[PDB]
């Protein structure tokens, strides 16, 4: 996270040039990640002039809320890129029907109904003799569910 | 000094339901009737998976340390349970020439009469920690018996393990790849296990 000028925004990009890309933050050629950025002009900039943010020894900016859309100050944040993964969005539980089911370690097709089982509070799929799944336990409610194969 | 650890250090190795089927798994467990190693904090090494067995009557041994090194070199792993909650840091410690209890940081979580039972390996960056409590009234060694050890914690580190230490009688055993049939109750519970490489009749059996 930095604070540059308007017109110094778009030096933050793989095989850019300029005095940032130079001296203040310099990007790798083939980097993997996501730069946003947005305007900071009623937030950073003051009417005496914001000179708090320093670029290469180092100069200044006047940061001025009432100068250009280039002279306003953009704070940027690049998020530059296994423990950080993506949000995976559930859908409704419907039982008794024959149904493509997606818990989370496996697929199937098969028919989701109430069971009997004692899963331990550790276990979250149930096998059968012959090696193949017959409960599971649902991800968000602590119920067991028996899964019948489809006729 | 060394103490026989009979039938004990057999843990679940997944988290699948298995109810009155005796299935047979492959994986690290501590040899039965082996020899394991008394204690009354001595550098130990971290081969293939420790187990640990520790016998309380105070709450002596507090936690423990795993890593390579140790001396503020590189990361290692930091379990320290102070009384009131268990708290798990990863972070390049600086440890002291032998480190003891009174009476960059990439991971950060905050939590004889009694037997306490744990098993620590790291396969493919995940630390693997597996428990079990039970009351006892004992003190010369280990009881005779079964038990299972639960899964608790799993931590993917993905830091190299190879020397571990406790901080403070207990028992340090090891882990080596020989193939176990378990016995499964009703309940799901592991109820006996045949370690296939101890004698011909267990050979049968398996
Ligand atoms: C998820 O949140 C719901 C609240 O809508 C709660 O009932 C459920 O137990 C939660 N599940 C887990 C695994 O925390
Ligand atoms: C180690 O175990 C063997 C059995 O394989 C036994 O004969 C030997 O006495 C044990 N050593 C010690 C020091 O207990
Ligand atoms: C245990 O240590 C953690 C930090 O390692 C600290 O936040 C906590 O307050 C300590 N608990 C006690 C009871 O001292
Ligand atoms: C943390 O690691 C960096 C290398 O990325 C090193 O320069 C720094 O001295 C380390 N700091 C500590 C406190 O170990
Ligand atoms: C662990 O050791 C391997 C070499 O066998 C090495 O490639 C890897 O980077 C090491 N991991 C850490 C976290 O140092
Ligand atoms: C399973 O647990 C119940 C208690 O909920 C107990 O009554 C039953 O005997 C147990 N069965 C087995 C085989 O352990």
């Amino acid at each position: 996270s930095f604070v540059i000028r308007g017109d110094e925004v778009r030096q933050i990009a793989p095989g850019q040039t300029g005095k940032i890309a130079d001296y203040n933050y310099k990007l790798p050629d083939d980097f993997t990640g996501c730069v946003i950025a947005w305007n900071s002009n009623n937030l950073d900039s003051k009417v005496g002039g914001n000179y708090n943010y320093l670029y290469r020894p180092l100069q200044s900016y006047g940061f001025q809320p009432t100068n250009g859309v280039g002279y306003q100050p953009y704070r940027v944040v690049v998020l530059s890129f296994a423990t950080v993964c993506g949000p995976k969005k559930s859908t409704n539980l419907v039982k008794n029907k024959c149904v493509n089911f997606n818990f989370n370690g496996l697929t199937g097709t098969g028919v989701l109904t109430e069971s009997n089982k004692k899963f331990l509070p550790f276990q979250q799929f149930g096998r059968d003799i012959a090696d193949t799944t017959d409960a599971v336990r649902d991800p968000q409610t602590l119920e067991i569910l028996d899964i019948t194969p489809c006729s | 000094a060394y103490t026989n650890s009979f039938t004990r250090g057999v843990y679940y190795p997944d988290k699948v339901f298995r109810s009155s089927v005796l299935h047979s798994t492959q994986d690290l467990f501590l040899p039965f009737f082996s020899n394991v190693t008394w204690f009354h904090n001595p550098v130990l090494p971290f081969n293939d998976g420790v187990y640990f067995a520790s016998t309380e009557k105070s709450n002596i041994i507090r936690g423990w340390i795993f890593g390579t090194t140790l001396d503020s070199k590189t990361q290692s792993l930091l379990i320290v349970n102070n009384a009131t909650n268990v708290v798990i840091k990863v972070c390049e410690f600086q440890f002291c020439n032998d480190p003891f209890l009174g009476v960059n940081c990439t991971f950060e979580y905050v939590s004889f009469k009694n037997l306490r039972e744990f098993v620590f390996k790291n396969i493919d960056g995940y630390f693997k920690i597996y428990s079990k409590h039970t009351p006892i009234n004992l003190v010369r060694d280990l009881p005779q018996g079964f038990s299972a050890l639960e899964p608790l914690v799993d931590l993917p580190i993905g830091i190299n393990i190879t020397r571990f230490q406790t901080l403070l009688a207990y028992y340090v055993g090891y882990l080596q790849p020989r193939t176990f049939l378990l016995k499964y109750n009703e309940n799901g519970t592991i109820t006996d296990a045949v370690d296939c490489a101890l004698d011909p009749l267990s050979e049968t059996k398996c």
